């Protein structure tokens, strides 16, 4: 019961910036050039940079989610 | 073709993707009997708190071996088409 | 003794291809078993060359053999003797009739063109 | 353009469908087709028509570049659309699942699946039946952005 | 020499009978679908979008892409020859180059190479290969293009739905679906981002 | 060779049509 | 006494009306759309490619590699024939010919075997069989073909798919559809390998 | 059935009228077909429902049977020849 | 044909399938309970950790009887088509 | 004796080529056997090479055989012997007629050709 | 006691190829059994060549036996004793029409012809 | 002991490629081995080169070999001896024609064209 | 000698294009190995240039003496285009320690 309240009490302030995370991602990966859809090295680039750029705020989350869980 | 090239060419996509998978869930396995044993230390029975360090080291070993998984599909994929004569002859 | 090929099994570790030859080397061995048994020839060595005989109605390769021996330690084998021989490998592996045998000896004679 | 509104209608009764665990389009498709004939929307697109023969003359003048990009992006307008006319809706369906979820949670031999799938179920439909209560203004909202697009066409 | 009345007639006629395939083998047409497929596959609708707007969509759109070319086969071919300035035959030549410009614009140089060779024709130009070869480089190259910008717009809604199984996992419930929670989520993300619109630019754009 | 049969074709009818007219 | 010229336009234009099947049964069209229609079923697309543009593109590979039995169909039997060389009978077995051999070239000897005994004829040599025995045996060898083919090209699609659906399956979230999260890589796959140029190369290597 | 419903006289099956055959004969030929097409069929869904299952104890719910099944379909159609012995039953069905 | 026929080609088939599909699973069923006991005798209950060696194993099965299955299944089909001249008749 | 092969269990993973290459070593042990209660016979050994039997003449391969064997101290074969040993295999083993059996000897003398 | 392996339950493991040859091995071993019971026989073995057959095919082996015996110290087989071997050995087994059987000797006399 | 390479497992993995390359590897190890038993040679190095067929592309190549024979101290092969060796190479590689086959030794001088 | 990299076992790590030129290199070594049996050479080094026309070059340290006449040259070139698939012998280049030509290409 307490973990799921954390979570979206974490979801409150972290959901905020991980909706941030997720507009980046969106809007990057919609507005393509000429030259990067020819190329398919700059589009498995881009596809790591998404990728890890969403990691950094899902650890958060789900770290605040652990945190609780043990105490 | 002969029912021992399908044999031959199912054998080695069983084996391909074992490999593929045991590299991902080795690591996962292992972080998980981690946590198992820290539980068992601690006395505690939560079972929620072993899935953030399963999904972080999952996505550390995506990142480590997505070069070598992805090489290894596309040569397996020439592989079947340098074979297309050989089982067409 | 060559059967030993054969009556053994294969792991899942084999490949269709290698499969192939293992086959081969069998027949290779006994048909060199069933050199050894004549007085003349001390000892032989077989190999050979069977194509696909591919499916479809394209022409195939007319598979090969060649077959050295070791004789006795003098004597020359006569005419009738390598007749012998080529017939029993020719007529012991699919196709690959009589004038695809090549016999040779150890003081190196050519006995059977190619 | 027609076809543009009678189909975000049949987007709008397939999100709630998908969301109700769950044919719902056609429900829509019916009665916004009801909202095109009693609101007289046939006459209307029949004035439009010979209106274009006055302000788009047959011999001189044809679709630009510009009214084919503005008639590409109603696909954007389907979905911002769509999504305004369910968005109650859709969060009273996830906030009901969620909480029926972590209530349930507590012990984790009942499970949903199945029964999840009735729970879910039940809700949408009562929840469609909101969504037919105020649909009416959305279309009339609707409507005069599909007006204006035509007379933008036919440069009234 | 020049085809007499009767016989261009036929010609205009057989033609317009072939005109649904100059539209999906030689304009824009084939992208478009493709990539709008990968949309409507993306998000959790299977068929709500429908089949026929997507396709009027795609036709206004490739309407509008074209419209450069089209002026130009206009401007070359059609006014002199409605002006009776040149005769048929090189009328029809004049109108068949824009399309071959266009087509080898939107084409890449290993296609064009497997199918000279295929063909077994002798050639040292791209600029003047026949029409009936340049066909299947075209389409060969938009397909492949068109995989390309769906990978990449599918890859966003991959990472949404990501997201939400892991926070449902996460919080223990290992119950619930997680494709019922992300739809809307991806669909408010389509929509408050005027995703459509940022797919137009990267996709009308692209040809150039 | 064979793309040239229906060029051949064609101009054959229309030298008939010519001629005629 | 060469068929009356009456007669041979008679002729001519039966095969016209034919030519639907001779695409279809006598040429390389089939296992080329079959071979199309297995890989579009492999991903997770159902019809993104739309059946226009998959016969489309199976009608230009089908005309490329049969232009060297059309070129000796012309070298053989059509320029003799207007040159007033041959006789109309003799041109249409000039055509024939090499029609016959291409489809022998890529048959199976079981499937002769089977319709030579069904037809019920005694003939030895697998080169003077009736077209009638040879265009089901040649359309049949042609759907084994490109079963053999299709297989081959579905394997590592299922790899994916399987590796997807375990992975998923190791985190626990049983409940997420490993195919909405398949098909993005099932896309990076064959476009980072070069499949449509590879796969169209393949086919028409194929027929040798 | 047809020469009941006919209501003529006939003593033996050897003479029936052309009109009481046709309709009986293309009624055994959809009955003989539906029986031939079940033979057929169980191999394919055998191969579907072991494919099914196995996936089912492994854990995966969500991953569609078919896909993975199809694979195995058409390679036991090859591997057995299944164009030739399917057409040289069915015309050996008529002797 | 008659019902009896049916009945015997439908048990032919549950029988096909049923030996089948246990000489792919059992494998996978003994490894599953000897992990479960493992976790018992070490009071540890995690679900997900008993996803490995289940998964290998059972790619192992499908290795090792690639031709046994291929075997039975031509046979079968065979077998129907033998059958077949039976039932008509 | 012979028959151990038959009466066994393949285990699982036998390929079915093998499994055609064994019934194959069956026939040739059974034959063997057989010619060794020949009174002048005391050794044999016996390869054989399978048809396909295709209606087309060109592409028709056609079975044969090859037998050694080594006889008594004593002894030769008489064209009765030869023809009952030829007539036994040919007749044993599908198709292969009488005319493709090549019969050798200890001395190597040449008993049919093929 | 021929009859034992037919009355057995074969496990996994035997193919459709496996049953057949075993099959075929009863219908050898009754053969020579029942042939033992005659007073001039007193060893024998029988070897059979039958086709897949199967309906629906286009069969061109056909079928071939070949029974092999050694009699008494003494005595010699008649023409009807051969003959009666034959006819019992021809249509105890499908197809194998009686003029498709080898029969021979311990000393190697050929009695009937293939 | 050339066979040696066929009888092992050869793990697995190994790409179509490595196979090709081992199995041609095992042919000269035994070609080798089977010239060494010549009188006159002392040591024997043999390359093959076998194209890749394919019947699909025109392109074709045909095959070769390279036997390099390092001989006795003294000694010189007469014409017989090079020609059986070049007629047992060719024979015992499938294709190969034996006009491809170029014969070398340590002196340098070359016995057979290319 | 050479053949130690095809009994080798490669790592998974290797991908395509470098065990093809592992291919050639065992070739190459080995053909060296074969030369060096000649009585004249005492060093080889061997290589091919094989597409995806092949041609070859093999240098040559001699004796400390003696020359290499057209006749010992003919037969290292024809054993080297010989034993590789195509290449036939008119594209194969050879030299010596002194630099003069022995095979122009």
């Amino acid at each position: 019961a307490s973990v799921l309240i954390v979570g979206a009490i974490s979801l409150m302030w972290f959901g905020e910036a991980l909706a941030r995370s997720l507009f980046s991602i969106m809007s990057r990966l919609f507005d393509l050039q000429r030259e990067e859809i020819f190329d398919t090295a700059k589009l498995f680039d881009i596809a790591l940079g998404a990728m890890t750029d969403l990691l950094f705020p899902l650890f958060l989350v789900l770290a605040t989610l652990f945190t609780a869980a043990m105490i | 073709m002969t029912p021992e090239m399908f044999v031959e060419l199912f054998r080695e996509a069983l084996w391909m993707v074992l490999i593929m998978v045991c590299a991902i869930i080795i690591p996962s396995l292992l972080i998980g009997l981690i946590v198992a044993i820290f539980q068992a230390a601690t006395s505690i029975n939560e079972q929620t708190l072993s899935f953030l360090p399963r999904l972080i080291v999952t996505l550390l070993a995506l990142m480590l071996f997505g070069h070598w998984m992805t090489q290894m599909l596309m040569e397996y994929f020439y592989g079947l088409i340098e074979r297309l004569p050989q089982v067409l002859y | 003794a060559g059967d030993d090929i054969l009556l053994q099994d294969m792991g899942f570790g084999v490949s269709q291809r290698l499969e192939q030859e293992r086959l081969k080397l069998s027949r290779e061995r006994q048909l060199a078993q069933a050199i050894e048994e004549m007085k003349q020839v001390r000892k032989a060595r077989v190999l050979l060359a069977l194509p696909k005989h591919s499916v479809f109605v394209r022409h195939n390769q007319e598979a090969s053999a060649s077959v050295f021996l070791t004789l006795s330690t003098g004597t020359n084998l006569k005419q009738q003797e390598v007749d012998s021989i080529v017939d029993m490998v020719a007529s012991a592996v699919p196709g690959m009739k009589t004038s695809r045998i090549t016999v040779t000896d150890q003081h190196g004679r050519l006995l059977s063109s190619g | 353009v027609t076809q543009f509104m009678i189909q975000t209608f049949v987007l709008l009764g397939q999100i709630l469908g998908m969301q109700s665990s769950l044919l719902l389009g056609q429900l829509f498709m019916f009665l916004t087709t009801m909202f095109f004939l009693a609101t007289d929307g046939h006459l209307k697109m029949l004035q439009l028509v010979v209106f274009s023969f006055k302000t788009l003359p047959i011999g001189s003048g044809s679709l630009n570049a510009v009214d084919f990009r503005e008639m590409a992006g109603w696909l954007g307008i389907m979905f911002q659309t769509a999504l305004s006319m369910s968005l109650s809706g859709i969060i009273a369906l996830l906030t009901i699942n969620l909480s029926f979820g972590v209530m349930t949670r507590a012990a984790p031999q009942l499970n949903i699946f199945s029964l999840g799938f009735a729970f879910a179920l039940m809700v949408g439909l009562l929840l469609c039946w909101y969504i037919l209560a105020g649909l009416y203004s959305h279309y009339e909202m609707f409507w005069t952005v599909g007006e204006a697009q035509i007379c933008r066409l036919i440069r009234l | 020499e020049d085809y007499s009345v009767t016989l261009q007639i036929l010609a205009l006629m057989t033609m317009l009978g072939f005109l649904p395939a100059m539209v999906i083998l030689m304009t824009s047409f084939t992208r478009i679908v493709v990539v709008m497929s990968i949309l409507r596959q993306a998000m959790g609708l299977q068929q709500t979008p429908s089949n026929q707007v997507i396709i009027g969509i795609a036709l206004f759109l490739t309407f509008f892409v074209m419209s450069p070319v089209l002026n130009e086969i206009n401007d070359k071919a059609v006014q002199p020859y409605l002006n009776e300035q040149v005769t048929a035959r090189e009328a029809f030549d004049a109108a068949q180059a824009p399309m071959k410009a266009f087509m080898l614009k939107q084409t890449r140089i290993k296609d064009l190479e497997t199918f000279v060779t295929m063909s077994g024709e002798q050639v040292d130009n791209p600029e003047d290969v026949s029409m009936a070869v340049l066909i299947p480089a075209f389409i060969t190259s938009e397909l492949k293009t068109a995989f390309q910008i769906g990978f990449m717009l599918f890859l966003p809604f991959l990472i949404i739905d990501l997201v939400v199984a892991s926070v449902l996992m996460a919080m223990g419930m290992m119950m619930l679906s997680p494709m019922i929670v992300s739809l809307p989520f991806k669909l408010m993300l389509f929509v408050l981002v005027d995703g459509w619109n940022l797919i137009l630019s990267t996709l009308a754009g692209s040809f150039a | 060779d064979f793309n040239d049969l229906l060029t051949k074709a064609i101009n054959n009818v229309n030298t008939l049509q010519k001629a005629s007219g």
